């Protein structure tokens, strides 16, 4: 397929401190259902 | 009719006819506005029984045209009422054993219809504040209806309805071979599966 | 205020079902049900209203066992200030189980130097209850000898198991241990103690129910605290019935449980019976903003 | 804004069903599975990304005091694009989206971590 | 668990009119059958309590009840549908197992 | 192509010594290839969260494909038992066809599990039960080599139950822009490959595909709806037999395309041109007038560039007329070999805005054709009308322009 399409649906910033591994920002917020559709 | 006929596959559905393929004597499990897709896994695990009611009556043209007439009255004897049963109770055993078969009792509007073109139709059955019963009750083989008053005199009147040139003729013999768990060989069917029918009961008896 | 708790032992061991009772609020039959930690189960418990805790529930399987001192040897046991190391005395490996607890205060010594180990004597109902005390003991040395080696010259040990209270004595003596300013809620206890002129008052956490401090640091029974923290963990749990939270709890005009703020839980048994409760309950509400 | 709609909304703790826990565990991967592709996939699900990990000193790449704590403290940083590629593209996109925009941002990010935190 | 005729369903549908009845009430039919509502419907919402009337179509469907399965072996049963499972894979590895774990739950 | 597999391996989660490879063929494959089953063995047996999926990531150059699979009861240890049959493959490949192969084998485990514990016992360890209330190697063997082999595998693991593999490849799905002025061709024979499990509008759109019927005039032929027309031409397209092409007339703006030197580069494609455009024989249309022994590849070649951008086939015929008549040259299927071969194209024509009283329904759907800038070709289809009388209609409308694209 030709047509663009950057099949994209977020990111994640994850770090790793020594107190285990957390998630920093993530910026869509939005559900399975709006982001797949 | 049991079948619909469809023009052509290739043509598609017209409007939304394909919600009124039911059929109708199980027309009445179904609520009046819930949509399909919530009943399909509950017909797989918890199955429905046939509905005692029946939404449906031939027309008035139908009556005319193939059908047939006879005619019951029915009164117990003085023996039975040493025993505490009137002509309700008697009633009462008639509609029950009028079902076990394939009745359904008629109630709505073109039974009314039907009645009308000749009071009240019923569906339950009460002692205490009814004292005159009139219900019809229909198969695909036969339909009844029967009327009761203070008189004891219980009548019925039946309408055949008379078969089609003999269908169960016009079907060639078929036995199949049929090997059960306990077997080990493919024997012979000892019934013909395609010539077994409900029998229409003598109701007078 | 980020402490770093480790929780290791060996399979089975129990060490999900501390953090489930103690923690997470289940009962002692719901701790059949748990499955079986995979690697490193993190958990962020908030204790107090300052302090945050990272309990890090280690596997105790095999595999995991030997990963941990290979791979992952700079990242589990770096900034940790406490670990918990349960022992199972129902394995028959014990030797095994010691020189896994011996490999686990290496890397420790190597690591954070500065960290205070406990262990905890776990499953300690199915022994009998003559044989009890001196098998604590008769490990107890052992580990000693062996926490003595890799630096650590103290090593403090609790025979604990989940049907009985002595968890609760264990889990607030090791949660204890990492409480900043416990010099100045020893002094304003004492200063309450002094001024409501109490027999005996105990300061508990809200949520967890374990003991953070006393007014005493007639001969009363020395595992009281635990017996009470026990009791108040029951009531809390009976409360949840009414769909409602504990508040007070009065008994003979005697002793007082009353919830001083929003993260602690005052016990006082004061003297004088003849006291009228209006009084107490003032005085309670008057120290509430003092021990924030 | 449409994915701060009340039709369109989740929580902040919840990411495609998932919790931020578990979803920082399996996104941060050992030492092995680090400073390389991340390819992974769950259901129709593509998690890819460059993790960069610290080395065996405390060196990211080779040539207020939480901040300097967290700083020093700090191993790995991963940045994850959740992708949902067709079963028949899957291949292309991936490739493309790895080559043209995860392995730069992270290899900057890298740089700009080891320069100046 | 318990035979009702169909005359018996008239019977027991004779005795509830002119009563109102809700979710999952255990009715008694001869003081050992066990019934359950297990839904009330009206203008097309399912409601937590209705009132039955003469003109109220109650089902009574079974839960303990006999089932007939005939199973078509065909050419086409070894055949492969598009994903590349079989047809009677589908039939006994995915239809029968739900099937039981649905009658079972 | 398929890619083979490279190592297939059998995971348990053992109750006491962790998560670890049970089972694994070829032997020792994996250490001598370099992965380590302690990196990633927490994706293999993983938390309940992401079991019961097709979890699919990257080691290295290898890319590993499994379905863990946990199962709850309090019969065994720990109330959990869990497992995953790990595929390997290398990373430079496509592992698309073996994901539903892996992902129903795992399932059929599952179901095998729960129902009489076929995978637990086989261990014959009672560590994995409660203790209070087929061989594997050889399998993993036959899948490896029969998938390796021959795509597929029946291999028996009990008396009712057979692990059955078939490895199927992977299509691309259809377009959706086929619309109702689009014929069909068939570079396959569509009479031999009708049987009896075909669709029953499937089976009437099959005689009519000449390379000359539009999708209406298939619809209207066959008695058919538009729609499912659609459908079908659609999977057939899907199964890469039919070729959608345009409605030929001579009115046309035919093209070279730039495949046009494909008519010499080609060996073969010559050849076929001389015997494809030529009456069977002396045709009388090869003897009209303009107005009142096979043909040479330079001919042929001479006739496909003589056509134009703004040149419709009626001048270029008139304008060629003497070439086409001696060398006995069909002009449809001339135009129709030089579209299949894809060396020359349509310009379509496009009626940009600037007679019999039609009914209320043709001047509707006649406006919205206008307003969507519809080309000729869709509204002489939807009007059942040809060029001439669609033009007039149009001009008794308003002005307007044809664009020649
Ligand atoms: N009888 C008894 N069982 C215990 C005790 N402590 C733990 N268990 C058992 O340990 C099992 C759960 O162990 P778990 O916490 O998952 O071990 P871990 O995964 O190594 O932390 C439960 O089934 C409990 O029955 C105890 O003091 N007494
Ligand atoms: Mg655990």
């Amino acid at each position: 397929e030709c047509l663009p399409n950057s099949c994209l649906l977020g990111v994640h910033l994850v770090i790793s401190t020594h107190s285990g591994p957390q998630i920093v920002y993530h910026y869509p917020p939005s559900n399975t259902a709006f982001l797949t559709n | 009719e049991t079948w619909v006929d469809i023009k052509s596959p290739s043509i598609p559905v017209s409007s939304e006819f394909a919600n009124e393929l039911l059929p109708i004597r199980w027309k009445d499990v179904w609520p009046k506005y819930v949509a399909r897709k919530y009943s399909k896994w509950r017909s797989f695990t918890t199955p429905a029984e046939l509905p005692i009611t029946i939404s449906d009556f031939p027309s008035k043209d139908d009556f005319d045209r193939n059908f047939i007439f006879r005619n019951h009255s029915v009164t117990l004897n003085t023996d039975q009422e040493q025993y505490n049963q009137t002509y309700k109770d008697l009633l009462r055993d008639m509609i029950y054993m009028r079902l076990l078969t394939g009745f359904q009792i008629c109630v709505g509007r073109q039974v009314e219809k039907i009645e009308l073109s000749r009071t009240v139709v019923n569906k339950y059955l009460d002692f205490n504040q009814n004292d005159a019963f009139k219900l019809y009750l229909m198969i695909d083989s036969e339909i009844h209806r029967i009327t009761c008053s203070s008189s004891g005199i219980i009548d019925v009147e039946r309408y055949l309805r008379k078969d089609e040139a003999n269908l169960f003729d016009q079907v060639p013999s078929y036995i199949p071979l049929v090997k059960t768990r306990y077997e080990s060989s493919f024997r012979d069917a000892m019934i013909d599966p395609l010539h077994v029918k409900r029998e229409s009961l003598n109701w007078n008896q | 205020n980020r402490k770093k708790l480790l929780l290791m032992g060996r399979s089975g061991s129990g060490k999900s079902s501390m953090r489930s009772i103690i923690f997470s609020n289940y009962s002692a039959f719901d701790t059949r049900r748990l499955g079986a930690t995979i690697d490193v189960e993190h958990s962020h418990l908030r204790f107090l209203g300052n302090m945050t805790l990272n309990l890090w529930d280690c596997g105790g399987q095999d595999v995991f066992m030997e990963n941990y001192f290979t791979k992952q040897k700079d990242h589990i046991f770096q900034m940790v200030q406490v670990l918990i190391h349960v022992f199972d005395v129902e394995s028959t490996e014990v030797l095994k189980d010691i020189e896994i607890f011996a490999k686990a205060l290496k890397q420790l010594r190597k690591y954070s130097p500065d960290a205070k180990i406990f262990v905890l004597l776990h499953k300690m109902d199915l022994v009998q209850l003559d044989k009890r005390e001196e098998l604590f003991q008769i490990m107890m040395k052992n580990l000693s000898e062996t926490s003595s080696e890799f630096g650590f010259p103290n090593l403090i040990g609790f025979p604990t198991s989940i049907w009985d209270e002595s968890l609760y004595k264990a889990w607030s003596q090791i949660v204890c241990s990492l409480i900043p300013n416990m010099s100045n809620h020893q002094s304003n206890l004492k200063k309450f103690k002094e001024i409501m002129n109490a027999l005996e008052i105990i300061l508990f956490e809200r949520t967890t129910f374990l003991v953070i401090c006393s007014s005493n640091g007639v001969l009363l029974d020395p595992k009281r605290f635990e017996k009470i923290s026990n009791i108040m963990k029951n009531f809390k749990q009976s409360c949840t019935k009414l769909k409602s939270g504990f508040k007070t709890l009065i008994l003979n005009n005697n002793i007082y449980v009353s919830e001083l703020s929003s993260n602690m839980v005052c016990f006082i048994v004061l003297k004088d019976m003849n006291i009228p409760q209006e009084l107490v309950l003032e005085n309670i509400k008057k120290a509430k903003e003092f021990f924030q | 804004e449409i994915f701060f709609e009340e039709e369109n909304f989740q929580d902040i703790n919840k990411i495609l069903e998932f919790d931020n826990d578990f979803v920082a565990e399996f996104c941060s991967p050992e030492r092995e599975m680090c400073n390389t592709r991340f390819e992974f996939t769950v259901d129709n699900f593509c998690f890819l990304g460059l993790p960069i990990h610290v080395d065996s000193q405390g060196r990211w790449r080779k040539s207020e005091r939480e901040k300097e704590d967290l700083g020093k403290n700090m191993n790995m940083f991963h940045v994850c694009f959740v992708m949902n590629p067709h079963l028949i593209e899957y291949n292309k996109r991936i490739d493309d989206m790895y080559q043209f925009v995860v392995t730069r941002l992270s290899l900057l990010l890298r740089y700009v971590q080891s320069k100046t935190s | 668990d318990c035979l009702l005729n169909r005359g018996d369903m008239w019977v027991l549908s004779s005795k509830l009119v002119d009563t109102c009845v809700f979710m999952d009430q255990r009715l008694a039919f001869l003081d050992s059958i066990r019934g359950t509502i297990k839904g009330i419907y009206r203008n097309g919402k399912k409601i937590v309590s209705g009132y039955i009337g003469e003109q109220t179509r109650i089902i009574f469907r079974s839960e303990s009840a006999r089932l007939i399965f005939l199973i078509q072996i065909t050419d086409e049963m070894w055949n492969f549908e598009e994903t590349g499972e079989q047809l009677f894979q589908k039939m006994v590895n995915s239809f029968f197992p739900k099937i039981f774990k649905k009658w079972k739950d | 192509g398929f890619v083979p597999i490279h190592t297939i391996f059998y995971s348990v989660f053992h109750p006491t010594e962790g998560s670890k490879i049970k089972y694994e063929f070829p032997p020792n494959n994996l250490k001598n290839h370099g992965i380590n089953f302690n990196t990633f063995k927490n994706y293999i047996i993983p938390k309940p969260i992401l079991c019961h999926k097709l979890i699919t990531f990257k080691y290295g150059t290898y890319r590993i494909v499994c379905y863990p699979v946990t199962i709850n009861s309090p019969i065994y240890a720990r109330n959990f038992f869990s497992f995953n049959f790990v595929f390997v493959f290398p990373y430079d490949c496509e592992t698309s066809p073996y994901e539903p192969a892996i992902t129903r084998l795992g399932k059929m485990f599952k179901v095998l599990e729960e129902q009489n514990q076929l995978l637990s016992k086989s261990e014959r360890d009672p560590v994995f039960f409660d203790l209070k209330v087929f061989s594997i190697q050889d399998l993993l063997m036959r899948i490896f080599q029969d998938l390796n082999n021959y795509s597929e595998c029946l291999i028996p693991i009990d008396e009712g139950n057979a692990v059955d593999i078939k490895i199927f490849p992977l299509l691309r799905p259809p377009t959706t822009c086929v619309s109702l002025e689009d014929v069909p061709l068939s570079s396959v024979n569509l009479k031999k490959i009708i049987d009896v499990n075909w669709d029953p509008t499937m089976m009437s759109i099959v005689p009519y595909i000449d390379g000359l019927n539009s999708i209406a005039k298939i619809s209207k032929l066959s008695n058919s709806d538009p729609g499912l027309v659609i459908e079908c031409i659609r999977h057939l397209i899907y199964y890469k037999c039919v070729t959608l092409s345009d409605i030929f007339q001579f009115s046309n703006i035919y093209a070279p395309s730039s495949l046009i030197r494909n008519f010499l580069t080609d060996p073969l494609m010559a050849s076929d041109c001389q015997s494809y455009v030529t009456f069977p024989e002396v045709s009388k249309i090869s003897n009209l007038p303009l107005n009142k022994f096979l043909p040479t590849r330079s001919c042929l070649f001479d006739l496909y560039r003589s056509l134009s951008q703004g040149q419709t086939l009626k001048t270029w015929y008139e304008s060629k007329y003497m070439i086409l008549k001696e060398n006995n040259i069909d002009i449809r299927r001339f135009i129709t070999f030089g579209l299949e071969k894809r060396i020359i194209y349509r310009c379509y024509s496009f009626p940009v805005m600037i007679m019999p009283k039609l009914s209320d329904e043709e001047e509707g759907i006649l406006e919205e054709s206008i307003r969507n800038a519809e080309t000729f070709d869709k509204i002489c289809v939807l009007l059942s009308k040809p060029k001439l009388e669609v033009e007039s209609y149009l001009n008794e409308l308003g002005e307007f322009k044809v664009i020649n694209s």
